[PDB]
RNA sequence: AUGGUAGGAUAGUGGCCUACCAUGGUUUCAACGGGUAACGGGGAAUAAGGGUUCGAUUCCGGAGAGGGAGCCUGAGAAACGG
């Protein structure tokens, strides 16, 4: 921190990743006191929630090696007292920058944090990668993170943060609450699988692997996984670290919740099984954990379906909810998850007990449909686009901790067809069009177009017998737009109309372009349509659309006029 | 201007073609006298794009991915040519010794350029003019450069692949070829897998740091009228898929998962397969374009169906594509340049901010 | 920028590059104007004031003779198969002097029927050219230098000219 | 190396008296030309100029190395460092590509 | 580097360049190598009708137009008239 104070590096990026027993209140207070002595104005405190920044402020000026931390009876908690940091007319930085000058800020703000000079951010790995990039910009920011702990992420998220960078970084491993090398804590970490070694494994690290054609999507018994064999311990710890590295959050009781779930099973994708040895433990390629749903045996898919519509048939159907499905953390380019999704679809479509359970030696239940509930990530939408899981239910209120909305997807992975999934997708297509900029103002336009393509593919999917939409009648077109607006559109065809005059008629035009009446006439489905959807459905400005489409000239205005003149020819 | 599709409702637009003439062909010699002699509303409607003409245009065209520049090698005399999309004309013209049958550029904006001709001289050409000329032990048919490990390498019809490891100023590492087929060379941009176009449809793969080959492949046509040379190879940017294209017009899209077959398509004429270009950088992924001598065909690599096709009036032997665009270049054997824009393939770039507007509605 | 100058060389002893002049207009070593097959293209080059050299860049037909009766018509080109002084010149299919190139000499057959009236076994000529009127791919050389003539001329190979050249073909 | 005895152009234990012998063989060809007047002398140039040749391996030169038709293992002094090398330009960590090189996705 | 043949290029012979061959060529009669304000040589040139052998006449050793690089027209030219 003193070296960063002495250096003239404008991008003073300080990264601090620590394990258990870090003393983060003492560490941030020491950094705040160093920034008090050799800083310009103050330090902007950034945390995802009301964390121990007050304990960090209590450890900055006061707060010696005997911390004496308290919940609500501490000196920092009480406001009606004199904490001896009372400032006056002097050049003192400890008295001025104090508990009266706590520069706390939420990490969701980016413009005010970009205007700041010195800031400190804690648990930045919990924030999104674009959010972390907007937070840790070209200013002097010190980043604090906790690795392999409760309510935290893994080393792969830290490695993804390191891949987002490349700076000035350091690591801490020794505990401060207890001492490092405690065997009871080592036994507790062994019992709770707190140690993460998926990156430390020599065969399940990245996309360098065998072919996904020779994929062994075998099964494993839950009691065999619960057995404390030495081979079973190494595979389950590799399986748990694979689940830890993929998901951002990591509940400490999630492993016990997965083990005790009788209605949830798991399948392990493996590489090509070498018959030359056959007995050595192979690292699995991917792990897929799913659960059933219905009225047999945890019903988030049925609760969302009941909230979406009144479908007692879909409520009582045999649905499958994928709890977790992931390959190795750097094996995203391997594509083995696509074969695993193909294997999971094929599985729906056809001392102790034995350890290695065969894929063929398992009778599956008569499942009606499958699916999962994932966040609105572009890569997650890309994995669902490679899959058949069409999204239907989207959470309007996004998760505060995750920072992203929740999307529930379903796929009819059975010979039996119901056509209620196709009917609900058309309702979901109409709902997602209406929810554009009603609550979903801040969303990616390309991802919204990809979601619209996901709804269109479900419309073009199976059980397509009598769900074909019709065009617009002459009376239907008369109710849609007035004759004066039609004459206004002819002036737009004469290109004398501005973006303001065209933008007034853009609202009913956007619903028509989402409707099948305009689609039957023409198809302007290039990147101009995404600009058309962002202007109308997402209600963005012309400058906002131009920055999103990376074509900031008047060609965005020209593309909208070309789309408008195509609609004028559609009359 | 033009509305010529392949009867698939994909509105391909072609600019500066041989159908349209030079709207400013001779301002003093012709246009001053023919202003009154020809009102020429069609010629006033002819819109010249990026304002040069290139006669017997090239056997090699190139566009730098940064700086927005283009590279061209003329053959009326051996030429080297710089064009600037920010300034829309001839940035620079210089003669050279022989006709550049192959060429590669440094990674940024025309600063350094490596040329290969009919003779065995490699031309390192900097910001100045003709900085150095070298010698190659065999002749020249193909060359390519890796910024990783600092090594160009050159090969033409023999046994030793000449790795021009430009660090320390020598060339080393004679890689042992098989049966004198190296007619194309290719780069895996992320990992450095080598590729050689063998006359008996083999391709090599080498580890550059280990200086050793790892495997060989074989490409077997089910019809197999004649034994064939694979004529070009290419690696996608994701580091997964591999492309092959032979003299019999058979394009192979090899997904690397130890597969004898591929996505196999044949051209309608089967003269050759010249170059294979991906379109991963633009949206609507899994679209790929292969070019014959007289047809360039963009098609879906997974559906196996033809997206569109561009038919020129004269034969071509190079295809260049600026990334982020729906825009393409050719090196035709004629006085104009066939360059064509497909708005459904991608949007127009920044210098063509009005070329997207003028032909969409006309 | 190529040099044809005589002082660039070493001496009979091997004198060490005396460096008298630099390049002038008079020793202008021109570019190698290698051609190819295709639609005909002509460059006019002005040298020595009034000498107009004709650079043939692309060429599609030629005036090739048949010496046993002394006649030559216009024949459409097909492709080169052998050159004595080079091998990659053949793969480039660039027609220089003395290059052995295929043609489809249909009007040679049409003249033959219009002068004799007898089919070709489907006063006489030797049997080794009857192997490929059925194929229709007749071999011919190049007589004139095309780089300065702007013309393609040759003759059909005759008797021992095959028997030495398919020996060099295989 | 054992100390019982590097510019090889002066070597004392090597006894090549070729310098006067080449003069003597020049004195040979001067006297043999003057003595081949009637019919034939002993040896005008046979095994004399050849004896100069085979000891220097006739010329110890290669035609391909002359034209640049053979590869040259020497430093070309302008082309040291314009295209100067880069950082770790492998976007993977290169040990999974060793698995890709050992277990090929075509083999 | 020396030749052979072929090709390209040249206004043109040409290893000038390239291809593929054969290995050779210049020398004690000195090949290669160290000295020269070679403002010194050249009948280059009348003479000096006696200034000893010259007082005087001229050719003379090159590159360049701020610097590398390429192009351009003219029976003239890699122009300081682009």
């Amino acid at each position: 921190f003193i070296d960063a104070i002495s250096e003239k590096t404008l991008n003073f990026t300080v990264a601090l990743t620590a394990g258990r027993g870090r003393g983060k209140s003492a560490a941030l207070g020491i950094s705040i006191a160093a920034a008090v002595s050799h800083g310009y104005s103050n330090i902007f405190v950034t945390s995802p929630s009301p964390e121990n920044l007050k304990t960090l402020f209590e450890f900055i000026f006061k707060g010696f090696d005997a911390l004496g931390y308290q919940e609500h009876i501490d000196y920092d908690i009480i406001q009606s007292t004199n904490p001896d940091f009372n400032k006056a007319i002097v050049r003192v930085d400890i008295k001025r920058d104090h508990r009266q000058t706590i520069q706390y800020i939420v990490p969701q703000d980016h413009q005010v944090l970009g205007q700041a000079e010195l800031v400190v951010i804690d648990e930045a790995a919990a924030i999104p990668l674009p959010i972390v990039k907007n937070l840790l910009g070209p200013y002097l920011v010190f980043m604090a993170s906790t690795i392999n702990g409760y309510e935290g992420t893994g080393r792969s998220l830290s490695l993804k943060l390191i891949q987002q960078l490349r700076l000035r970084e350091i690591s801490l491993d020794e505990p401060i609450r207890y001492a490092p090398g405690d065997p009871i804590e080592k036994w507790l970490n062994k019992l709770l699988c707190l140690d993460v070694t998926l990156i430390k494994n020599p065969r399940f690290a990245t996309r360098g692997t065998p072919h996904p054609s020779q994929c062994n999507l075998f099964v494993v018994n839950r009691d065999t996984l619960f057995s404390y064999h030495p081979v079973s311990e190494n595979f389950l710890e590799k399986m748990m670290a694979l689940y830890v590295s993929s998901h951002y959050k990591n509940s400490p009781n999630d492993l016990q919740l997965m083990s005790d779930a009788p209605a949830h099973k798991l399948f392990v994708l493996l590489p090509p099984i070498d018959p030359k040895d056959g007995g050595r433990i192979p690292d699995p390629l991917c792990v897929i954990q799913i659960a059933l749903e219905g009225e047999i045996s945890g019903d988030l898919i049925p609760w969302l379906i009941s909230q979406q519509f009144q479908d007692e048939e879909f409520a009582s159907l045999s649905g499958a909810r994928i709890v977790r499905i992931a390959t190795n953390p750097e094996y995203a380019s391997m594509g083995y998850g696509s074969r695993a999704i193909e294997l999971l679809r094929d599985y729906f479509e056809g001392t102790l007990p034995p350890l290695l359970l065969k894929l063929s030696e398992q009778p599956p239940h008569y499942l009606h449909y499958l699916g999962v509930s994932y966040g609105l990530t572009q890569s997650l939408h890309k994995f669902w686009k490679n899959n058949s899981f069409v999204p239907v239910y989207l959470r309007q209120t996004a998760n505060d901790l995750t920072g992203e909305h929740t999307c529930v997807m379903l796929n009819v992975l059975e010979g039996r067809e119901s056509n209620w999934l196709v009917e609900f997708a058309k309702d979901f297509r109409k709902r997602f069009l209406s929810l554009l900029s009603y609550d979903f103002h801040k969303f990616t336009a390309v991802q919204a177009l990809s979601v619209i393509e996901s709804s269109k593919k479900a419309q073009d999917l199976s059980d397509d017998e009598k769900h074909d939409n019709k065009e617009l009648t002459r009376t239907h077109l008369d109710d849609i737009f007035s004759p004066f607006d039609l004459k206004r559109l002819d002036s737009y065809s004469n290109n004398l109309l501005d973006y303001h005059v065209i933008g007034d008629m853009i609202p009913m035009l956007a619903l028509l372009y989402f409707g099948d009446k305009m689609g039957d006439s023409v198809k302007l489905s290039s990147v101009q349509s995404a600009i058309l959807l962002a202007i109308g459905l997402q209600r963005k400005n012309i400058d906002t659309i131009a920055k999103e489409l990376n074509l900031p000239s008047n060609q965005t205005i020209a593309m909208f006029a070309k789309i408008m003149r195509k609609m004028s020819q559609y009359f | 201007v033009l509305k010529s599709t392949s009867a698939n409702d994909v509105s391909v637009y072609q600019v500066s073609g041989t159908n349209v003439s030079r709207s400013l062909p001779d301002w003093i010699a012709k246009k001053r006298k023919r202003q009154l002699k020809n009102d020429l509303e069609y010629q006033n409607r002819v819109e010249l794009i990026q304002d040069f003409e290139f006669s017997e245009a090239s056997n090699k065209i190139k566009v730098s991915r940064d700086g927005q520049y283009c590279m061209a090698t003329g053959t009326y005399k051996p030429q080297i040519h710089v064009y600037d999309f920010a300034n829309l004309s001839l940035k620079f013209d210089r003669h050279t010794d022989a006709e550049n049958v192959d060429f590669t550029i440094l990674s940024d904006d025309w600063t350094k350029s490596v040329h290969l001709q009919n003779d065995r001289s490699i031309q390192f050409q900097n910001k100045g003019g003709l900085h150095y000329t070298t010698r190659i032990p065999k002749f020249g048919r193909s060359l390519v450069y890796n910024k990783v490990n600092c090594d160009l390498y050159v090969g033409a019809s023999g046994n030793e692949l000449y790795r021009l490891n430009l660090e320390k100023g020598r060339f080393l590492n004679p890689f042992k070829l098989d049966t004198e087929g190296v007619n194309h060379v290719s780069i895996n941009e992320v990992n450095g897998l080598l590729a050689a176009g063998t006359e008996t449809n083999v391709v090599e793969f080498w580890d550059p740091r280990s200086r050793s080959r790892v495997s060989k492949l074989y490409l077997e046509n089910n019809i197999d009228n004649r034994p064939f040379q694979v004529t070009t190879t290419s690696f996608r940017n994701d580091g997964l898929t591999f492309a092959c294209g032979t003299s019999n017009g058979y394009s192979y899209i090899y997904d690397l998962r130890t597969s004898e077959p591929s996505i196999i398509k044949d051209q309608g004429y089967g003269f050759d397969i010249k170059k294979i270009i991906w379109l991963d950088n633009v949206g609507t992924e899994n679209k790929i374009v292969t070019c014959d001598k007289r047809i360039a065909k963009i098609w879906d690599r997974l559906d196996g169906k033809a997206y569109a096709s561009m038919e020129p009036s004269v034969d071509i032997n190079d295809i260049e594509h600026v990334p982020g665009t729906g825009m393409f270049f050719t090196a035709n054997e004629s006085i104009p340049m066939h360059t064509y824009y497909i708005p459904s393939l991608g949007p127009s770039p920044r210098w063509c901010s009005f070329l997207d507007s003028i032909t969409e509605e006309l | 920028g190529i040099s044809r100058d005589s002082r660039h060389k070493r001496s009979a002893t091997g004198a060490k590059r005396a460096q008298f002049r630099k390049k002038r207009k008079f020793e202008l070593g021109r570019q190698p104007a290698n051609t190819k097959i295709g639609a005909k293209r002509i460059h006019s080059v002005r040298t020595r004031g009034g000498n107009k050299k004709y650079r043939a860049l692309r060429i599609e037909t030629g005036n090739f003779s048949w010496a046993s009766e002394g006649i030559s018509k216009k024949t459409r080109i097909a492709g080169v198969v052998y050159h004595p002084s080079n091998n990659e010149l053949v793969r480039t299919n660039t027609l220089t002097k003395a290059a052995i190139v295929q043609i489809d000499a249909t009007p040679f057959r049409q003249w033959f029927e219009a002068h004799y009236g007898q089919t070709l076994g489907k006063a006489k000529i030797e049997s080794s050219v009857e192997s490929q009127f059925s194929a229709g791919r007749l071999y011919a050389c190049i007589s004139s230098r095309p780089g300065q003539s702007g013309r393609c001329d040759g003759y059909i190979l005759e008797g021992e000219e095959l028997a030495f050249y398919l020996r060099r073909l295989t | 190396a054992n100390g019982r005895l590097i510019d090889i152009t002066e070597n004392p234990y090597v006894f090549d008296d070729e310098d006067f012998y080449r003069v003597l063989l020049n004195d040979l060809i001067d006297k043999k030309i003057s003595n081949a007047h009637n019919s034939e002398s002993a040896a005008i140039t046979i095994t004399s100029t050849n004896a100069r040749s085979n000891n220097k391996l006739k010329k110890n030169i290669d035609t391909k190395a002359s034209k640049g038709r053979k590869l040259n293992y020497s430093v070309q002094d302008p082309i040291a460092n314009y295209e100067a090398p880069i950082t770790s330009g492998y976007k993977w960590s290169d040990d999974q590509i060793d698995e890709f090189f050992a277990g090929l996705l075509g083999q």
